[PDB]
């Protein structure tokens, strides 16, 4: 049994995400698959199950017409359609493995959860991808780094030296600005000799926008 | 009906523990309860299902049981290598759905502070070419965690939108944190000392570094 | 207290090169230097304000700067869109006036 599926990619609120995993090593006309979110703080939620066999797919009382679920029998990949994703969405998205059978509202307490694998994640979004902005940072043992910011969506990769210093490198965790915007914090350590004389440059690849921006630190004048 | 369950649980490695998780009539007894456990970074992975069987795959180390209103999970023993948050799952007639329990940490049970450590990274030139000043100070090499960072100018606290980052864990046994600060350059210029504290639950460093160089 | 700025600059496409823009005592140092431009019949734009901030819909090639009596304009590359003739432009207190040099002409070599 396997999961292996690729990452949603950030939609706006008011629009459509896609999330489908890949069903192999057996037949997909038995197994009803269930679509959950892992909601960070709090418990899971459900909406529906999915029959591959028959039209005979239901909804929940709390999801009425968030959800729309279409079937597919010669990829034999359940397809998702959401519509007016909220604040509420940000939660990654897998897809629960099920096994056997039910139709009727009395054979649902037999089942359990069978397979979680490579979920993907969904969540409603303001800020979306834009083109960083990024300038070098001043430093104050000594301490230096750079900042990132004007950047969506999480995470970046900052790397020192063309990456060829790793010890010391922590990606600091970003916070939830009201902007929509983030801030991924990268320091390293230096002795107090060397502040101003040896150049250190650190490297951010920014995947959906394809830029790759080299800044040189330096002290403030 | 909401399953609600212990945010949080204290356990000394070496001996068991259980989690109990308060139903009503309808969801525990009557339907069966499942438990869901996640690791951190990975793919959850049922537990027990059914209350009496185990699924293939674990060694006969865990159980699970019902009880009336409450369903038990008893853990014998704990390894510190493994914590992993345990979910509770049942069934209702009257929501006719899955419902689901909030999650319960597990810790094992002391060791004495450290001295941490906090720099200021005022921005250079280029930051404030672009008509903005932002502010961050970062904390490392404490341990444990729970650290709020406010700022303060050496006269009067300013709350233009502060914000604190939740405390992350690194490799090399110790927590760290950092804080954000975005203002402009007409107020930037106004004082000419900024610095920001950290509570340590007993420590406090002010680290004081002019905006010069 | 009158500006004084070159009539013609020399400058090679493909490094960088600068200018410098003096002028009197009391004109200079007390008051900052504003770089601007204009396009041969059309209205004049702003190309630089205060020496420390880059204005928004000017593409960030001139570098704002002033070191002393005498004023550095410093640029990063050329290029033949780029052609547009730069002044240089100062308040002077005892003046009561923006003072205006000869302006620069600027041709590739």
């Amino acid at each position: 049994v396997q999961l292996v599926q690729s990452g949603a990619e950030v939609k706006k609120p008011g629009a459509s995400v896609k999330v489908s995993c890949k069903a192999s090593g057996y037949i997909f006309s038995d197994y009803n698959i269930h679509w959950v979110r892992q909601a960070p703080g709090q418990g899971l939620e459900w909406m529906g199950w999915i029959s591959p066999d028959s039209d005979d797919t239901n909804y929940a009382q709390s999801f009425q017409g968030r959800v729309t679920m279409t079937r597919d029998t010669s990829i034999t990949t359940v397809y998702m359609e959401l519509s007016s994703l909220r604040s509420d969405d940000t939660a990654v998205y897998f897809c629960a493995r099920s096994v056997g059978y039910c139709s009727l509202n009395s054979c649902q307490r037999w089942m359990w959860f069978d397979t979680w694998g490579q979920g993907a994640l969904v969540t409603v979004s303001s800020a979306s991808t834009k083109g960083p902005s990024v300038f070098p940072l001043a430093p104050s043992t000594a301490a230096l780094g750079c900042l990132v910011k004007d950047y969506f969506p999480e995470p970046v990769t900052v790397s020192w030296n063309s990456g060829a210093l790793t010890s010391g490198v922590h990606t600091f965790p970003a916070v939830l600005q009201s902007s929509g915007l983030y801030s991924l914090s990268s320091v390293v350590t230096v002795p107090s000799s060397s502040l101003g004389t040896q150049t250190y440059i650190c490297n951010v690849n920014h995947k959906p926008s394809n830029t790759k921006v080299d800044k040189k630190v330096e002290p403030k004048s | 009906p909401v399953l609600t369950q212990p945010p949080s649980a204290s356990g000394p490695p070496g001996q068991s523990v259980s989690i109990s998780c308060s139903g009503s009539r309808s969801n525990i007894g009557t339907n069966f309860v499942y438990w869901y456990q996640q690791l951190p970074g990975a793919a959850p992975k049922l537990l027990i299902y059914k209350n009496d069987q185990r699924p293939s795959g674990v060694p006969e180390r865990f159980f699970g049981s019902k009880s009336g209103t409450s369903a038990s999970l008893a853990i014998s023993g704990l390894r510190s290598e493994d914590e992993v948050d345990y979910y509770c799952a049942a069934w209702d007639d009257s929501l006719s759905g899955h419902v689901f329990g909030a999650g319960t940490k597990v810790t094992v049970l002391g060791q004495p502070k450290a001295a941490p450590s906090v720099t200021l990274f005022p921005p250079s030139s280029e930051e404030l070419q672009a008509n903005k000043a932002t502010l961050v100070c970062l904390i490392s090499d404490f341990y444990p965690g729970a650290v709020t960072v406010a700022w303060k100018a050496d006269s009067s606290p300013v709350k233009a939108g502060v914000e604190t980052t939740t405390p992350s864990k690194q490799s090399n046994n110790k927590y760290a944190a950092s804080s954000y600060l975005s203002l402009t350059p007409e107020q930037w210029k106004s004082h000419r000392s900024y610095s920001c504290q950290v509570t340590h639950e007993g420590s406090t460093v002010e680290k004081t570094v002019a905006p010069t160089e």
